């Protein structure tokens, strides 16, 4: 299972910042990360950084490198493989040229070579 | 390296915990567990002794019947029924722990042990005709 | 695609388990036994289980349920060689001792005489003894008889055997496993998010108190509030501080023992006489620290109640005496202190120098907890006595405006009050599990 | 298919019955033999404890310095003297059966058991010969 | 032949007791060690007799997590660091008996069963790697 | 047939005064008269 039920459908113009909202159900969220994608109209699909819940480490692109603060708070303990949890997205310097869904998906696997990978999405937040 | 101790990865993938078996296979019949005396806490540790060996020899039985003896990582002629678990081989081994893998492979445990229980007596029945001649 | 069964031996997965657990301890002899357990580790070895999640539920624990029949057991066989006192179960000529004191405070205690055994079996002799007068009740004259004669034998402890508590380690068996909820703010049940595995527990002193738990072990954070259906009345809350408020308690009368032979190598020790005053056996505990401390009670308990809500505390509303005060053992002797003077507070929604004293009595005679027919008779100590230890926690009760007083006269609920981060659990070290591996 | 038992096939041949050794093999530690309570009963079961993994290791001892760790058929380096039995393979595993040739092969027992174990003893040792090189 | 008996060659040198290995093997288990009675000598029996499949079973869990499962003589793939014992072959197994040699060689036996322990884990690994294919 | 076995080329050390057997042996004649007392008849009257 496994779900990742996103925010509302945000509206502001240029030069401010907005928070995302990414919370989790029906699996342990310490255990895979936390990918945040852009898929903008006028450009291919953007994937943005990915953070880790567990060990807080984060990585994003170069094209955020600056202009991102990717934040997740501790997870509550449900059962012994089920929590709950939340991840955050920000931008800094802020247009309308950054306007369209944005996603939040957790990765892949808990080890290997494709760990990261955004494999279980949320339903996306419509922008500016 | 990293050596978490007894039982430290229980909560690691499968394929994590797998590599440091030696950890809790030495743990199984030591703890701190010379005369017998019958006090309050003698018949306790006297209890506490013979506990341990015995469960520890059920599980050498089970390794001895399957030709698995003296090991720790042994590989069978039993092949995997998908009815048992449909799982990939890295979403098992790169994804879940072994509580989490025991809790779903509990119902099919006894089946698994027949198996590899009779395979194991039917292999020895072919290696005594192989070395008939 | 191609799987075969592979098997593997020692891996980490463990089921809830019930099993016999022994006794660790660190290097006379005390009812305890302690000498008979395994010695302790001088590095007791914690490994944390990095990203494990366990369930834990301190009121299904099996370590509490075996602990209390093993400490049942530990004075069962503790009692057992010693002297039977049924000669004692005689007509009593008693008299008040001494200090024409406060009214009503002089039958306190009482001087008694009796006509006693002796080595010969056709020979009698008149002894007396001072006795309390919880351990006497009238015929209706001065005549009296010990309070344990119409329902119950009594057995003398053995008094070379020392009644202070010592630090006991439960253990687990090689191939089971103690798994500590070490989450600092642990409700006692539910997901602990924190856990680590040990193979025996800390030290745990079997003392047995009535409402105040003392010698216990401290939160780190705040003050934890513990019961199994906290809605329900008739579930105990169970309170552990994490500051310790100390109490200070003392039965200043200086006593003498008085051996008397009455049989063949059979003696009983009776309470010579009172060298110097006769004064009142009382606590102390500082006024300021047990009013601050009695305030983060009742902050953790609006949590359950309301921020709104006004909670008061009440003494208690009756029972067997060991419940309706602080009863405890003091240097070997058995207070029991009335405690209205800790539990007389009504707080709102939103000192400093003296302190509080609770005056307590002693009985010899105590009875056993939850069985008839069998009491102990705890021989007198000599000298003067004053023991200090530390108020680690309550066991309070609620009523159904809330009032809360004390009580728990079920020694199980001491017990939880240690066990409550500890579980045991089975290790399986059997695995099954596919992949692409064939033998031959 | 068959399955008789828990030594259901203790009146077959030997070579029948030989075919189904697992069956006598797992019920040697297990029946049905938690705290330990020194009642007339808790006595009476602690020796059923104890006795069962006593005779179930002398067994496996003997297994083990014969180089037959783990098998229930294992082969050896012992040639069968004929005086231990003149009869012949057909007439043995076709028509005797484990009880009765228990019966008459009885004797020399012990002399076999002396036999394999040297056997086992002196062959350890030539392993470790042909791996020093 | 020679057969010395239980221990006979204890002061002979380690290359003529280690020819003698199932002579100390098979007593390890025995001795003269039916209803348990729990009286002064039959407490006293009980202990003697838990005992030792207690001391035997340790022994046989350190000859499995090292790969030599009923072996008495068995390779292994730990090579000799000089720092613990800088002696040569001729002069320990024509010359030291197992007590003296026991003695100068106990300070690492510790690190020693470690390095065995470890190299049957990774061997174990790899000949499951190898058939995986 | 009480099994003995020489044990050629070897020499022990011992200590008579420090032998736990004769402390073994001294705890289990006690505990033997101990348990042969036990179910006997007590003399508590004839202390008369
Ligand atoms: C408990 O549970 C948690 C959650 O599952 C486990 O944490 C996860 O562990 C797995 C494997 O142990 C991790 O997968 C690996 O991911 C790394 C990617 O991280 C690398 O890249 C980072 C960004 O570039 C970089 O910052 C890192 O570098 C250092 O910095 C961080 C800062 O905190 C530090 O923590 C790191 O340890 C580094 O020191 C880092 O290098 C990837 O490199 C791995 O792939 C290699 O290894 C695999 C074999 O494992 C191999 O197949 C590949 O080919 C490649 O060689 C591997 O995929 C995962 O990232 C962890 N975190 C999650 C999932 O959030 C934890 O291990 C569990 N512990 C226990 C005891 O159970
Ligand atoms: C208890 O003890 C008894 C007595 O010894 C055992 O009974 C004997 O078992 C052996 C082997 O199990 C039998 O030997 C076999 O004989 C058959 C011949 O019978 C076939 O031919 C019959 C006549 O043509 C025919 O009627 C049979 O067909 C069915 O009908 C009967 C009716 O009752 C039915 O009972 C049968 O079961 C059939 O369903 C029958 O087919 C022969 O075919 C066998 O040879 C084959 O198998 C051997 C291997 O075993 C192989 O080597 C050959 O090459 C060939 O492939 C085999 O010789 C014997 O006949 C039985 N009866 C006696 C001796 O009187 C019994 O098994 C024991 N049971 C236990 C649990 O210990
Ligand atoms: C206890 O401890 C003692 C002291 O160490 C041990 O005694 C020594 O044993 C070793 C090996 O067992 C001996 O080494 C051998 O030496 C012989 C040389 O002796 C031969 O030559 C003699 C002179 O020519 C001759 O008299 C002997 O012939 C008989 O006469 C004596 C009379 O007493 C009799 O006792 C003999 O037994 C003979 O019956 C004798 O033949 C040498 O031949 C040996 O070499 C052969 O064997 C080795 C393998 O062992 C092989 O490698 C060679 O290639 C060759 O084939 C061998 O070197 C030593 O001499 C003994 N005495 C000492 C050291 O003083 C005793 O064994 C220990 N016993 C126990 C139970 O622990
Ligand atoms: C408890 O009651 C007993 C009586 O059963 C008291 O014992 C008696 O005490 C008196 C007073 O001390 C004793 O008399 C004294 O005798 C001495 C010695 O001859 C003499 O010097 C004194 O002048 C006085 O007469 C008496 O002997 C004694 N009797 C017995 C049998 O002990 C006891 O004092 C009481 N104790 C307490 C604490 O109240
Ligand atoms: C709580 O714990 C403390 C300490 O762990 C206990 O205090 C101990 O009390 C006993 C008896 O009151 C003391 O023994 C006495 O020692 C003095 C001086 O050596 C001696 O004169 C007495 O005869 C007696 O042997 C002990 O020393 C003391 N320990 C400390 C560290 O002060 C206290 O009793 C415990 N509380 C309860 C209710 O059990
Ligand atoms: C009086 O008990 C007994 C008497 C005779 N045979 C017995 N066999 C087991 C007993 C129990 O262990 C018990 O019931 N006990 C009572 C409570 N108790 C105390 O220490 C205590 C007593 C009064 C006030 C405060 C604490 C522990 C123990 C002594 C027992
Ligand atoms: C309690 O009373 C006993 C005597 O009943 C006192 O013991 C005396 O102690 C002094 C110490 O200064 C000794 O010199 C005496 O020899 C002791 N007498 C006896 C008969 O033992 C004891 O001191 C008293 N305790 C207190 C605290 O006052
Ligand atoms: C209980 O008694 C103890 C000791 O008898 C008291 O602790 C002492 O406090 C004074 C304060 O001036 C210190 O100087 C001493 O060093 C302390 N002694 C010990 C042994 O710690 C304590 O104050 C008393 N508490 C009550 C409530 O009576
Ligand atoms: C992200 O936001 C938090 C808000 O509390 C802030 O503390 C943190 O510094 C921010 N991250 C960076 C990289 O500035
Ligand atoms: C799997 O097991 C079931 C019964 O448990 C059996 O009917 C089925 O044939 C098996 N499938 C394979 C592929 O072995
Ligand atoms: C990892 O295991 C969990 C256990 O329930 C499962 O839900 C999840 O789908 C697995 N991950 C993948 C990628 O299959
Ligand atoms: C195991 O059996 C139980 C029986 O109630 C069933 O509920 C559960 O789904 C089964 N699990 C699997 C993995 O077959
Ligand atoms: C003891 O003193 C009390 C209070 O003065 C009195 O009521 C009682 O009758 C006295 N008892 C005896 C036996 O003197
Ligand atoms: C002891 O017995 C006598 C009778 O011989 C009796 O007069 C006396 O009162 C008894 N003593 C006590 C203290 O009751
Ligand atoms: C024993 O006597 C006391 C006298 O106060 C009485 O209260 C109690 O009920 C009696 N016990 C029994 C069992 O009759
Ligand atoms: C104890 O705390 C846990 C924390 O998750 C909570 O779920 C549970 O309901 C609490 N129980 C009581 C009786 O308050
Ligand atoms: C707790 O008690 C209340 C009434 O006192 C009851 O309604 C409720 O069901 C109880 N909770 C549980 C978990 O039994
Ligand atoms: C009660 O008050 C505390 C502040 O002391 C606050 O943290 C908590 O949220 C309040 N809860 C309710 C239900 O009002
Ligand atoms: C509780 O306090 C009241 C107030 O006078 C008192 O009457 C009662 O005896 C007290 N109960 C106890 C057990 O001290
Ligand atoms: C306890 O003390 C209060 C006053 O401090 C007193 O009224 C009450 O009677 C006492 N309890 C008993 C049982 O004597
Ligand atoms: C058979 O054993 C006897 C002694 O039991 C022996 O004398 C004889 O040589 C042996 N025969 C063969 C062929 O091994
Ligand atoms: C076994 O020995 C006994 C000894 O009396 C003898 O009667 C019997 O014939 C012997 N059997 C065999 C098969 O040698
Ligand atoms: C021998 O062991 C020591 C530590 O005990 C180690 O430092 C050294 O490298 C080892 N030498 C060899 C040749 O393995
Ligand atoms: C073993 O350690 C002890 C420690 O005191 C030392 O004296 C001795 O020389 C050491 N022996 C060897 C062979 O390292």
């Amino acid at each position: 299972q496994g779900q990742l039920v996103q925010s509302g459908a945000t509206t502001t113009k240029p030069g401010s910042s907005v928070k995302i909202s990414c919370k989790t159900s029906g699996y342990r969220f310490n255990f895979y990360h936390i990918n945040w994608i852009r898929q903008t109209a006028g450009r291919g699909p953007e994937w943005m950084g990915w953070i880790s819940p567990y060990s807080g480490d984060k990585n994003l692109a170069p094209a955020f490198q600056d202009r991102v603060n990717m934040t997740t708070d501790t997870e509550v303990p449900v059962t012994s493989f089920t929590s709950t949890g939340a991840a955050y997205m920000e931008i800094r310097n802020l247009t309308s040229d950054d306007t369209g869904t944005y996603f939040c998906a957790k990765g892949l696997l808990r080890d290997g070579s494709s760990t990261w990978l955004p494999y279980l999405w949320g339903q996306g937040t419509l922008l500016t | 390296a990293v050596f978490l101790g007894f039982l430290g990865a229980a909560g690691s993938t499968m394929g994590a915990a797998s590599m440091t078996l030696t950890v809790q296979a030495r743990n199984l019949l030591s703890g701190i567990v010379h005369l017998l005396k019958l006090t309050v806490w003698g018949i306790k540790q006297l209890q506490a002794r013979v506990l341990a060996v015995e469960r520890y020899l059920r599980d050498q039985q089970l390794l001895g019947i399957w030709g698995c003896s003296g090991k720790l990582i042994c590989c069978t002629n039993v092949p995997w029924n998908s009815s048992w678990s449909n799982r990939n081989l890295s979403e098992i081994w790169d994804n879940m722990t072994w509580l989490q893998w025991d809790k779903e492979i509990s119902n099919y445990t006894q089946i698994i042990y027949g198996l590899l229980e009779e395979s194991q007596n039917q292999q020895e029945k072919n290696e005594q005709d192989l070395l008939a001649l | 695609e191609n799987l075969w069964v592979t098997v593997y031996y020692g891996v980490p997965v463990w089921k809830d388990a019930e099993t016999t657990l022994f006794c660790a301890s660190d290097a006379k002899h005390n009812v305890w036994a302690t000498h008979a357990c395994v010695p302790t580790d001088p590095n007791p070895q914690e490994i944390h289980l990095e990203n494990v999640t366990e369930e834990f539920n301190m009121w299904k624990n099996n370590m509490v349920e075996q602990m209390h029949t093993d400490i049942i057991s530990l004075w069962d066989q503790s009692l057992k060689p010693c002297v039977k006192l049924t000669p004692l179960c005689v007509t009593l000529q008693c008299t008040n001792v001494t200090n024409a004191i406060t009214d009503d405070m002089r039958g306190e205690l009482k001087n008694c005489s009796f006509n006693m055994t002796t080595e010969l079996r056709d020979k009698k002799q008149k002894v007396y003894s001072l006795f309390y007068r919880l351990d006497v009740v009238q015929i209706n004259n001065k005549e009296y008889r010990l309070i344990n004669c119409n329902t119950s034998a009594i057995t003398q402890a053995c008094p070379k055997v020392s009644f202070e508590p010592i630090p006991i380690h439960y253990c687990a068996p090689a191939g089971f496993a103690i798994l500590k909820c070490k989450d600092k703010k642990f409700n006692g049940t539910g997901p602990c998010p924190s856990v680590s595995t040990v193979q025996c527990t800390h030290g745990i002193k079997p003392v047995v108190s009535t409402q105040l738990l003392l010698n216990g072990s401290l939160a780190e954070e705040e003050v934890m509030i513990r019961s199994e259906n906290i809605t329900n009345n008739a579930k105990n809350i169970l309170v552990q501080f994490n500051t310790p408020v100390q109490i200070n308690c003392t039965r200043p009368n200086n006593n003498t023992r008085k051996s008397i032979r009455i049989g063949p190598g059979q003696a009983f020790y009776a309470t010579g006489d009172i060298i110097g005053d006769i004064r009142q056996a009382h606590c102390n505990v500082s006024k300021a620290t047990w009013n601050e401390t009695l305030g983060k009670v009742v902050k953790q308990l609006r949590k359950h109640f309301g921020n709104n809500t006004i909670i008061r505390f009440a003494n208690s509303s009756g029972g067997d005496l060991e419940v309706t005060t602080h009863s405890f053992n003091c240097g070997g002797e058995f207070f029991y202190c009335n405690t209205s003077g800790l539990f007389n507070s009504t707080w709102i929604s939103n000192g400093s120098n003296d302190s509080i004293t609770l005056p307590c009595r002693i009985k010899q005679i105590i009875n056993m907890w939850q069985r008839i027919g069998q009491a102990m008779y705890a021989p007198p100590i000599q000298g003067v006595i004053r023991c200090v230890s530390n108020i680690t926690g309550l066991i309070l009760t609620r009523d159904g405006t809330e009032t809360f007083r004390p009580g728990g006269g079920d020694m199980r609920d001491n017990w939880r009050s240690e066990l409550y981060k500890y579980k045991v659990v089975k290790i399986e070290p059997l695995g099954v599990a596919p992949t692409r591996c064939k033998r031959r």
